C-alpha cells in the first residue's frame, strides 16, 4: 500500500517590479489517464498572495486546506491579513512539521511583498525556503526553468540589454513555454490558468492548451 | 484495510441537466469469484445525495453505515439545514486522506451524485484522498472504457437530457459488461434529481453477441 | 439546614438522599408537559411558556427528536434536558452502530435512566434537574411512552404528565379511552388538557408544542404538521368555553 | 405597583423584571425599593422614575454600589 | 472446511463438515462447525479455529446479555452484526469467515454470510469454507425457491457431501442443524447416510 | 442559602441552584448590546465602555467565522475562552465539510460547552453572556446565550447592564423589523443603545461598536470612524 | 459576607464578582509606580525602583525588562509572577518569529500573555491564582508606537499613557492632566519623570528611577547612569 | 456521637458506620416489602406490587428481575439503585459464564455483588446504593438456594428471609413457620409466602397486588407466574387451609 501517487503537474511563478506571475497548466493524471481536464493548480490564499501546489492531488487539498485555516487562524489572532513573506515561513514550518511523512507536494508562493514588488518562494517537500525571482515546478519545471533562467535573467546572452520584463512580455514568457510544456510533457496540457497579482488585486486567465 | 477481500466494480456516473445518475453493478466479487451477486452498491445518503462505491464491499458497508447515521443525526436536530452533495463529498475526502494518512486506508473509489439548489454535483473521492467534481466520472477498471465514450458525448454535447444520459449510462455499462472481467450483467440506475433520489431495481443489458460472433 | 442534604453522596439518618429530591423539586416547578400512549400512537404535548416577545417562534423546543423513531418531550432545566437529549441520542446511535437495528424504547429508557442515576450517585456532580418522557411507535413492538425523573426511573405509562400543572393533568387524563382511540383525535385530547392545565393569569405567554409518533408516520416521530395542530388548537380554545359555560 | 402609584412612574418600567431582580425581598424592602427609586429620580433632576432608577433602588436597598469592574467585557 | 446454510418458510437449516486440519493432517476429525450463538441463532465457522472459536464466545458472551438485558429473544440480524462489527473491527487480525443462520419471531428463518473481511449480506443460501466453490456452482443450479425443511435437509446434505468429496480439506462426518420455531434438531451423517455419489 | 450557593454542585431546598444565577448576574456588570435583524441581515451593535479617557474602549464585537460574528457582555476571561472555542469549531467545520457551520449548530455546541460546567465541581459556569450574529443559507440568525447554558433564537434582543430600555425599545418597534434596509436597521440598533444609555451621555464613534453580516456581506465590524455613516445619519433626541 | 465568595477563584458572589480577582488586582498596588506614554515618536517607561538598602546592586530589581528587540515591559506586583509572565512574553515573541518570520506586533504579544493570565482554574492548562501583576507593554510595530497595558485578569488594551503601580491613582490624574497627542518623546520622557517626582516619598536623582524607550529605529534602550542624570538635570 | 456521621469512612469512636446504616435504613423507605422462602426442591420470591395509578404501566411495573437464565431476583430500595445493582449483577454473571463456562452458582453472585458493595462502603467514592437484593436459583449439588445482598457486603445465605419495612415481622413470622416442618412443597412454599406477606401487611391480596418468582428443581428455570396462576394459588390455598 503506497501512501502516495503522482498526479502530474506544472506550476510556473515569475516576479516582478510590480507584479507576480503564477500559471499552473490545469490537467490532473492518475497515471496513465488523463481523468479530470478541470481543477488548476492554484489557489488564492489572499489578494496579495497565490499559492500553486503539485504532485500529489490529496496532498495538495489538504496542505491547501490546512493553509486557508491557518491564514484565518492568524487574521483572527493578529487582527491583520498575513503577508507574503510571512505566509511563506508558516508554510515551510508546516510542511517540516510532517518531515518523517512528508507532504508529497512542490509549493510556488507569488505575490506582492510589504514594499509592493513582486515576490516568489519556492519549496521543496520537506519544506526547503528560498526566495527566487522565477521559479517553476511540478512535471515540466525541467524543460521550463531553463527558458526563464535564458529571458528573464539574460543568462548565456552577452551584450544585451537588462530592461526589467513588463507584464505583458511576461505573460507571453509564460504562454509560450507552457504552449512547448503541453507539446513535450504528456502531464502538462489542456488548459492553462494564470493568476497576475498586482495592487490592483488578483487577475485570472485562462488559454487554451493542447487537449490531449 | 491493507488488502481489499471482497471487491465491487467500476461505478459511473453522468451530470444529466437537471439531475445525476449513476450505475453500478450487483456483484461483490472476491478475486475471480462472482460470490455474492444480489447486493447493491449504491447508497442514498439522503434526499439530494447518492453514493456508489467501487472497492472492498465492507469497506463500503462501514462508511455507508457512518454516513447513515451522520445524515440520521442531522435530521434529528432538523434544524432546516441539509448535508450538500459537496458537504458530504468534502467529509468523505477528509475521511479518507485521514486513514491513509494513518496508513489504515478504505480501499473504496466513490462516486458522490447529488442535485442540490438546482445544481448537479459529481465528486470522485478515492482511496488516497483524490477529490474532484468532473461532469462525467467512471470509477475503477472502467475508467479506461467507460470515460472515452462520455467524454465524446459530452463535448459534442455539453447538455444531456434524462433520457440520452440514461442511453449513455447503459451503452457505457453494456461495453464494460462486454469487456470487465468482473463485471455482471445486474446493474442498478440511482438518479437524482429535484423530485429526490430513485434506484430502478435489478436492470439488465441486452447483450448482442452476434456482432464478433 | 438539615446537614446531610449537601452532596448526592451523603443519606440522611432516614435512607433520604435529599439532593435527589431537591432535583425533583426543581422539575416540579416548570411548564407542564403530558404525553398520551393512544393504541396506534403516542402524542406529546407541552405548554412552552414564552418567556418574552423578543424570542422567535420555535425557541427553547422541548420537544426533541431523540433518534428518528423517539420523541422525547422534557421538563425541568432545559440546559439539562438539552444535555439528557445529545445523550440519549448518542446512545441510540451508538445502539445502531453496534446491533445494527433501531433501539427499542425500553432499553434506551433503561440506558438514559441509567446514566441519571449514574449523576445521582457522586458528590463530584448534580443530580439532573430535569424529567423527560420518551415515546415511540413500530410495528414489532407498539406504542410505547417512559418517563423518566432526576431520582433515574424508568417506569413505563399509558399517559404522563411532569411539571407544574402534572396532578390536575393526570386527573384529565384518566377520564379518557386512551387505549382505543387514534391520534388524530388523542392529539386533539392532548391539545384540551394543555390548555386546561394552563394558567393564564400566572403564566401569561403560551405556547402549544405537539408531536406524534405513530402508525400513521411509520413509526417516525415527527412535529405535528401546521394544520393539525391549528385545529387542535382552536378545539381546545372551543372546549375551554364549553367547560366555562 | 402598589407603592409606586402614588408617582410618575414611566410606564416603560418593568415590575417583572424587578422582581425577578429582587430575589427575596420582603414587602418592606419592596417599598423601600420604591422610595430609594423615587429618590434617585429626585436626585439627577427627572421628572419621571425610570426603570434604571428602580434598579439603583434596589441597589441601595441592599445598600451595594454598582462600579464598572474593570476585568468585565 | 465446509458450511452451508438453506432457508425455508418458518425456518433454516445449516450443516457442516467435520474435518479440522493443521496442513495435511486431520487435528479433528469429528469437530462441530456448528456453534449455538444463543439458542435458535447458530454460527458456522470457517478459517482459523482460534479467531473463529473467540469471535464466537465473545458474540455468545454479548448476545446472551444483550437479550437478557432486553428480555426478548435475539434477531438473527442482531447476531450477524455483532459478528459484523467483530470482523470488520479486527479484518488484519481475524482469518474468520462466519455464517449466521437461525430463526426470530420477526424475520424467522433468517441466513447471513460475513466472509473475510466484514461484509454483511443475507441469502437465501449461504456457503463458506475452503471447500465451497465446488458445491457453490453445483447449488447454484440446484437451488429452487419454496424448499421445505426435508428437502433443504436433503439439498444441504448432498451439497457438503459433493464439497467433502471434491475437497482435500473437508471430509469426515456431516453435521446438520434444522433451527424453527419448535427448536433446534441436530444429526449427523456418519458414513452411509451421506450420499455415494452425488 | 450561606450552604446552598457555595458551588454549582449543590441544589438549594427549592429546586434552585445558586451559582447559575449569579453567573446570570454577572452577566450585567458588562455593558449594554443590542443584537437585531432583519429579512437579509443581522446587526449586533454594542457600547464600548472606557477604563480611562487616556485608555482605549474595549472591544465588545468579536469576528467569528466569516458568516458569524460575537458581542460579549460580562467576563472578558470567559468571553476570550467562548471566542476561542466558536473559532475553533466553525474552523473545524469549514475543514470537514466544505461549507460554513450553521449557526443553530455552533450555538448548540456552545450550549453544551457552558452546560458542562454547570453540573460538575471543576470549574465556575461561564460568566458571559453572547449575542450571536450569523448568517447560513436559512437567514439571518440572532441568538442569545446565558451563563446558566441556555440560548434562545431571538428576532431581536439586549443584554449587559442598562438592558431593559433597549429590550422595551425592540419590543415596541421590532414590529418594522424585516422589512428594512441595512441602514434603518443599524439606525434601530443604535437607537435602542440611546434608551439604554444614561440620559445625558449620548452614542459617539470613540463609545459605539457596529457588526454587520448578512447575504452578499461577510460579517464586517465597524469602529471608531467607520460608524459615522450610521450615527451621523442617526436623528437626535 | 465575603467569607463564602472570595475563598476560592472559581466561586461566584451574589453580585457575580470575582472576589480573588479583585484580591490579585489590589495586590497590584503594591508594586512601585510605573508611567508608560505612547507618543508619535516612540513610547517611554518610567519606574520608580525601590531600593530598600544598599550592597543589593540595581541590576536585580527588573520592573523595566526587554521582549524582543521592539518591545519593553514595566511591571508591577510579584516578582514571581512577574518573571512568570515576561518569560511567557519572550518565548511567543520567538515563537512568533520562527513561524512566520517577522516581529510580533505589541498587540499581540500582550494577547498571548493575556491567554497565559486567564487560565485560573481552567481545568486544561498549572496556576491556580491570578497573576498578582500588571504589566505595560511599550513597543513599536508596523502600527507605529504603541503601549499596552495587561492586568491579573487577563484584560489588555492600549493606552496613549498609562500608569502602574502604588502610585497609579494618583499619577494617572496628572497624566491625563498633561497628556496630549501631538508630544515629543523628550517631552514624554520630561512629563512622566515630573509626575515620578511628584508621587515618589524619595528624592529623584540618579538611582531609584529606571527609564526606557522603543523608538521607530533604534532598538528598545534602557537609559544608563550617564542619561537618566542629563535627563534627571532639568526634568 | 453526630460529628462521626455525614462520611461512609469515618469510624464513630465506638467502631460504627453511621452511613451504612442509613443505607439500610433507606431500604425500608420504598415502602414495599418481599419475602423468599426455600423448600424442598423450589425457591420463591414474592414482592408486594404497588400500581396507585391507572395510566401506570403495571406491566413495566415490578421487581422481579432475571439475573440470568436460571438466577432471579426481587429487589426492595430505590429503584434506580435497584435497577442498577440488577445490571451488575447480570453483567457479573454473563462474565462468570463467559470466562469459566459454566453458570454462575448463586452464591457467588451474591459474593460478587456484596464484595462490589463492600468497595464502596470502604473508599469514598460513591455512596453505597440504597437497595437490598434477594436472589434465588437451584444449585445443582446443593438444591434451591435462597440469598440477601444487602448494601455493605453481608450476603447470608437463608431459609427464609424478608426485606422492606415488615423484615422484622416477616421473620418472626417465618422462624415460627420454619420451626415446625421446615420441609416445604412447591405448594406450601407459595401459602407460606403468601401468607407471610398477608398477615405481616394486614390485608387480603388481590391476584395483581402481588408479583412471585419461581424456580424448581423440575424447571430451574426463573418463571414469574401470570396472573392466572396467582389468583389460582390464592383462591385454592385460602378454600384449602
Amino acid at each position: 500500500f503506497s501512501p502516495y501517487v503522482f498526479n502530474g503537474g506544472t506550476i510556473l511563478a515569475i516576479a516582478g517590479e510590480d507584479f507576480a506571475i503564477v500559471a499552473s497548466d490545469t490537467r490532473l493524471s492518475e497515471g496513465f489517464s488523463i481523468h479530470t481536464r478541470d481543477s488548476p493548480k492554484c489557489y488564492k490564499l489572499t489578494d496579495k498572495t497565490v499559492i500553486g501546489c503539485s504532485g500529489f492531488h490529496g496532498d495538495c487539498l489538504t496542505l491547501t486546506k490546512i493553509i486557508e485555516a491557518r491564514l484565518k487562524m492568524y487574521k483572527h489572532s493578529n487582527n491583520k491579513a498575513m503577508t507574503t513573506g510571512a505566509i511563506a515561513a508558516m508554510l515551510s514550518t508546516i510542511l517540516y512539521s510532517r518531515r518523517f511523512f512528508p507532504y508529497y507536494v512542490y509549493n510556488i508562493i507569488g505575490g506582492l511583498d510589504e514594499e509592493g514588488k513582486g515576490a516568489v518562494y519556492s519549496f521543496d517537500p520537506v519544506g526547503s525556503y528560498q526566495r527566487d525571482s522565477f521559479k517553476a515546478g511540478g512535471s515540466a519545471s525541467a524543460m521550463l526553468q531553463p527558458l526563464l533562467d535564458n529571458q528573464v535573467g539574460f543568462k548565456n546572452m552577452q551584450n544585451v540589454e537588462h530592461v526589467p520584463l513588463s507584464l505583458d512580455r511576461a505573460m507571453r514568457l509564460v504562454k509560450d513555454v507552457f504552449i512547448s510544456a503541453a507539446e513535450r510533457d504528456v502531464y502538462t496540457g489542456d488548459a492553462l490558468r494564470i493568476c497576475i497579482v498586482t495592487k490592483e488585486g488578483i487577475r485570472e486567465e485562462t488559454v487554451s492548451l493542447r487537449k490531449d | 484495510t491493507q488488502n481489499p477481500m471482497v471487491t465491487g466494480t467500476s461505478v459511473l456516473g453522468v451530470k444529466f441537466e437537471g439531475g445525476v445518475v449513476i450505475a453500478a453493478d450487483m456483484l461483490g466479487s472476491y478475486g475471480s469469484l462472482a460470490r455474492f451477486r444480489n447486493i447493491s452498491r449504491i447508497m442514498r445518503v439522503n434526499n439530494s445525495t447518492m453514493l456508489g462505491a467501487s472497492g472492498d464491499y465492507a469497506d463500503f458497508q462501514y462508511l455507508k453505515q457512518v454516513l447513515g447515521q451522520m445524515v440520521i443525526d442531522e435530521e434529528l436536530l432538523g434544524d432546516g439545514h441539509s448535508y450538500s452533495p459537496r458537504a458530504i463529498h468534502s467529509w468523505l475526502t477528509r475521511a479518507m486522506y485521514s486513514r491513509r494518512s494513518k496508513m489504515n486506508p478504505l480501499w473504496n473509489t466513490m462516486v458522490i451524485g447529488g442535485y442540490a439548489d438546482g445544481e448537479s454535483f459529481l465528486g470522485y473521492v478515492d482511496m488516497l484522498g483524490v477529490a474532484y467534481e468532473a461532469p462525467s466520472l467512471a470509477t475503477g477498471y472502467g475508467a479506461y472504457l467507460a470515460q472515452p465514450l462520455l467524454r465524446e458525448v459530452l463535448e459534442k454535447q455539453p447538455v444531456l437530457s434524462q433520457t440520452e444520459a440514461r442511453d449513455l449510462v447503459e451503452r457505457c455499462m453494456r461495453v464494460l459488461y462486454y469487456r470487465d472481467a468482473r463485471s455482471y450483467n445486474r446493474f442498478q440506475i440511482a438518479t437524482v434529481t429535484e423530485k429526490g433520489v430513485e434506484i430502478e431495481g435489478p436492470l439488465s443489458t441486452e447483450t448482442n453477441w452476434d456482432i464478433a460472433h | 439546614g438539615t446537614g446531610y442534604d449537601l452532596s448526592a453522596s451523603t443519606f440522611s439518618p432516614d435512607g433520604r438522599v435529599f439532593q435527589v429530591e431537591y432535583a425533583m423539586k426543581a422539575v416540579e416547578n416548570s411548564s407542564t408537559a403530558i404525553g398520551i400512549r393512544c393504541k396506534d400512537g403516542v402524542v406529546f404535548g407541552v405548554e412552552k411558556l414564552v418567556l418574552s416577545k423578543l424570542y422567535e417562534e420555535g425557541s427553547n423546543k422541548r420537544l426533541f427528536n431523540v433518534d428518528r423513531h423517539v420523541g422525547m418531550a422534557v421538563a425541568g432545566l432545559l440546559a439539562d434536558a438539552r444535555s439528557l437529549a445529545d445523550i440519549a441520542r448518542e446512545e441510540a446511535s451508538n445502539f445502531r452502530s453496534n446491533f445494527g437495528y433501531n433501539i427499542p424504547l425500553k432499553h434506551l429508557a433503561d440506558r438514559v435512566a441509567m446514566y441519571v442515576h449514574a449523576y445521582t450517585l457522586y458528590s463530584a456532580v448534580r443530580p439532573f434537574g430535569c424529567s423527560f418522557m420518551l415515546g415511540s411507535y413500530s410495528v414489532n413492538d407498539g406504542a410505547q411512552l417512559y418517563m423518566i425523573d432526576p431520582s433515574g426511573v424508568s417506569y413505563g405509562y399509558w399517559g404522563c404528565a411532569i411539571g407544574k400543572a402534572r396532578q390536575a393533568a393526570k386527573t384529565e387524563i384518566e377520564k379518557l379511552q386512551m387505549k382505543e382511540m387514534t391520534c388524530r383525535d388523542i392529539v386533539k385530547e392532548v391539545a384540551k388538557i394543555i390548555y386546561i392545565v394552563h394558567d393564564e393569569v400566572k403564566d401569561k405567554a403560551f405556547e402549544l408544542e405537539l408531536s406524534w409518533v405513530g402508525e400513521l408516520t411509520n413509526g417516525r416521530h415527527e412535529i405535528v404538521p401546521k394544520d393539525i395542530r391549528e385545529e387542535a388548537e382552536k378545539y381546545a380554545k372551543e372546549s375551554l368555553k364549553e367547560e366555562d359555560e | 405597583q402598589i407603592h409606586s402609584r402614588k408617582m410618575n412612574v414611566s410606564p416603560d418600567v418593568n415590575y417583572e423584571e424587578l422582581a425577578r431582580c429582587t430575589d427575596d425581598f420582603n414587602g418592606a424592602q419592596c417599598k423601600a425599593v420604591c422610595v430609594e427609586a423615587g429618590m434617585i429620580a429626585l436626585r439627577r433632576g427627572a421628572t419621571e422614575l425610570t426603570h434604571e432608577d428602580y434598579m439603583e433602588g434596589i441597589l441601595e436597598v441592599q445598600a451595594k454600589k454598582k462600579a464598572n469592574l474593570q476585568y468585565y467585557a | 472446511t465446509t458450511i452451508m446454510a438453506v432457508q425455508f418458510d418458518g425456518g433454516v437449516v445449516l450443516g457442516a463438515d467435520s474435518r479440522t486440519t493443521t496442513g495435511s493432517y486431520i487435528a479433528n476429525r469429528v469437530t462441530d462447525k456448528l456453534t449455538p450463538i444463543h439458542d435458535r441463532i447458530f454460527c458456522c465457522r470457517s478459517g482459523s479455529a482460534a479467531d473463529t472459536q473467540a469471535v464466537a464466545d465473545a458474540v455468545t458472551y454479548q448476545l446472551g446479555f444483550h437479550s437478557i438485558e432486553l428480555n426478548e429473544p435475539p434477531l438473527v440480524h442482531t447476531a450477524a452484526s455483532l459478528f459484523k462489527e467483530m470482523c470488520y473491527r479486527y479484518r488484519e487480525d481475524l482469518m474468520a469467515g462466519i455464517i449466521i443462520a437461525g430463526w426470530d419471531p420477526q424475520e424467522g428463518g433468517q441466513v447471513y454470510s460475513v466472509p473475510m473481511g466484514g461484509m454483511m449480506v443475507r441469502q437465501s443460501f449461504a456457503i463458506g469454507g475452503s471447500g465451497s466453490s465446488y458445491i457453490y456452482g453445483y447449488v447454484d443450479a440446484t437451488y429452487r425457491e419454496g424448499m421445505t425443511k426435508e428437502e433443504c435437509l436433503q439439498f444441504t446434505a448432498n451439497a457438503l457431501a459433493l464439497a467433502m468429496e471434491r475437497d482435500g480439506s473437508s471430509g469426515g462426518v456431516i453435521r446438520l442443524a434444522a433451527i424453527a420455531e419448535s427448536g433446534v434438531e441436530r444429526q449427523v451423517l456418519l458414513g452411509d447416510q451421506i450420499p455415494k455419489f452425488a | 442559602r450561606n450552604q446552598y450557593d457555595n458551588d454549582v454542585t449543590v441544589w438549594s431546598p427549592q429546586g434552585r441552584i445558586h451559582q447559575i444565577e449569579y453567573a446570570m448576574e454577572a452577566v450585567k456588570q458588562g455593558s449594554a448590546t443590542v443584537g437585531l435583524k432583519s429579512k437579509t441581515h443581522a446587526v449586533l451593535v454594542a457600547l464600548k465602555r472606557a477604563q480611562s479617557e487616556l485608555a482605549a474602549h474595549q472591544k465588545k464585537i468579536l469576528h467569528v467565522d466569516n458568516h458569524i460574528g460575537i458581542s460579549i457582555a460580562g467576563l472578558t476571561a470567559d468571553a476570550r475562552l467562548l471566542c476561542n472555542f466558536m473559532r475553533q469549531e466553525c474552523l473545524d467545520s469549514r475543514f470537514v465539510f466544505d461549507r460554513p457551520l450553521p449557526v443553530s449548530r455552533l450555538v448548540s455546541l456552545i450550549g453544551s460547552k457552558t452546560q458542562i460546567p454547570t453540573q460538575r465541581y471543576g470549574r465556575r459556569p461561564y460568566g458571559v453572556g453572547l449575542l450571536i450574529a450569523g448568517y447560513d443559507d436559512m437567514g439571518p440568525h440572532i441568538f442569545q446565550t446565558c451563563p446558566s447554558a441556555n440560548y434562545f433564537d431571538c428576532r431581536a434582543m439586549s443584554i449587559g447592564a442598562r438592558s431593559q430600555s433597549a429590550r422595551t425599545y425592540l419590543e415596541r418597534h421590532m414590529s418594522e423589523f424585516m422589512e428594512c434596509n441595512l441602514n434603518e436597521l443599524v439606525k434601530h440598533g443604535l437607537r435602542a443603545l440611546r434608551e439604554t444609555l444614561p440620559a445625558e451621555q449620548d452614542l459617539t464613534t470613540k463609545n459605539v461598536s457596529i457588526g454587520i453580516v448578512g447575504k452578499d456581506l461577510e460579517f464586517t465590524i465597524y469602529d471608531d470612524d467607520d460608524v459615522s455613516p450610521f450615527l451621523e445619519g442617526l436623528e437626535e433626541r | 459576607t465575603r467569607s463564602e465568595y472570595d475563598r476560592g477563584v472559581n466561586t461566584f458572589s451574589p453580585e457575580g464578582r470575582l472576589f480573588q480577582v479583585e484580591y490579585a488586582i489590589e495586590a497590584i498596588k503594591l508594586g512601585s509606580t510605573a508611567i508608560g506614554i505612547q507618543t508619535s515618536e516612540g513610547v517611554c517607561l518610567a519606574v520608580e525602583k525601590r531600593i530598600t538598602s544598599p550592597l543589593m546592586e540595581p541590576s536585580s530589581i527588573e520592573k523595566i525588562v526587554e521582549i524582543d528587540a521592539h518591545i519593553g515591559c514595566a511591571m508591577s506586583g510579584l516578582i514571581a509572577d512577574a518573571k512568570t509572565l515576561i518569560d511567557k512574553a519572550r518565548v511567543e515573541t520567538q515563537n512568533h518569529w520562527f513561524t512566520y518570520n517577522e516581529t510580533m506586533t505589541v498587540e499581540s504579544v500582550t494577547q498571548a500573555v493575556s491567554n497565559l493570565a486567564l487560565q485560573f482554574g481552567e481545568e486544561d492548562a498549572a496556576m491556580s491564582r491570578p497573576f498578582g501583576v500588571a504589566l505595560l507593554f511599550g513597543g513599536v510595530d508596523e502600527k507605529g508606537p504603541q503601549l499596552f497595558h495587561m492586568d491579573p485578569s487577563g484584560t489588555f488594551v492600549q493606552c496613549d499613557a498609562r500608569a502602574i503601580g502604588s502610585a497609579s491613582e494618583g499619577a494617572q490624574s496628572s497624566l491625563q492632566e498633561v497628556y496630549h497627542k501631538s508630544m515629543t518623546l523628550k517631552e514624554a520622557i520630561k512629563s512622566s519623570l515630573i509626575i515620578l517626582k511628584q508621587v515618589m516619598e524619595e528624592k529623584l536623582n540618579a538611582t531609584n528611577i529606571e527609564l526606557a524607550t522603543v523608538q521607530p529605529g533604534q532598538n528598545f534602550h534602557m537609559f544608563t547612569k550617564e542619561e537618566l542624570e542629563e535627563v534627571i538635570k532639568d526634568i | 456521637s453526630a460529628g462521626f456521621d455525614r462520611h461512609i469512612t469515618i469510624f464513630s469512636p465506638e467502631g460504627r458506620l453511621y452511613q451504612v446504616e442509613y443505607a439500610f435504613k433507606a431500604i425500608n423507605q420504598g415502602g414495599l416489602t418481599s419475602v423468599a422462602v426455600r423448600g424442598k426442591d423450589c425457591a420463591v420470591i414474592v414482592t408486594q406490587k404497588k400500581v396507585p395509578d391507572k395510566l401506570l404501566d403495571s406491566s413495566t411495573v415490578t421487581h422481579l428481575f432475571k439475573i440470568t437464565e436460571n438466577i432471579g431476583c426481587v429487589m426492595t430500595g430505590m429503584t434506580a439503585d435497584s435497577r442498577s445493582q440488577v445490571q451488575r449483577a447480570r453483567y457479573e454473571a454473563a462474565n462468570w459464564k463467559y470466562k469459566y463456562g459454566y453458570e454462575i452458582p448463586v452464591d457467588m453472585l451474591c459474593k460478587r455483588i456484596a464484595d462490589i458493595s463492600q468497595v464502596y462502603t470502604q473508599n469514598a467514592e460513591m455512596r453505597p446504593l440504597g437497595c437490598c437484593m434477594i436472589l434465588i436459583g437451584i444449585d445443582e449439588e446443593q438444591g434451591p438456594q435462597v440469598y440477601k445482598c444487602d448494601p455493605a457486603g453481608y450476603y447470608c445465605g437463608f431459609k427464609a428471609t424478608a426485606a422492606g419495612v415488615k423484615q422484622t415481622e416477616s421473620t418472626s413470622f417465618l422462624e415460627k413457620k420454619v420451626k415446625k416442618k421446615f420441609d416445604w412443597t412447591f405448594e406450601q412454599t407459595v401459602e407460606t409466602a403468601i401468607t407471610c406477606l398477608s398477615t405481616v401487611l394486614s390485608i387480603d391480596f388481590k391476584p395483581s397486588e402481588i408479583e412471585v418468582g419461581v424456580v424448581t428443581v423440575e424447571n430451574p428455570k426463573f418463571r414469574i407466574l401470570t396472573e392466572a396462576e396467582i389468583d389460582a394459588h390464592l383462591v385454592a390455598l385460602a378454600e384449602r387451609d
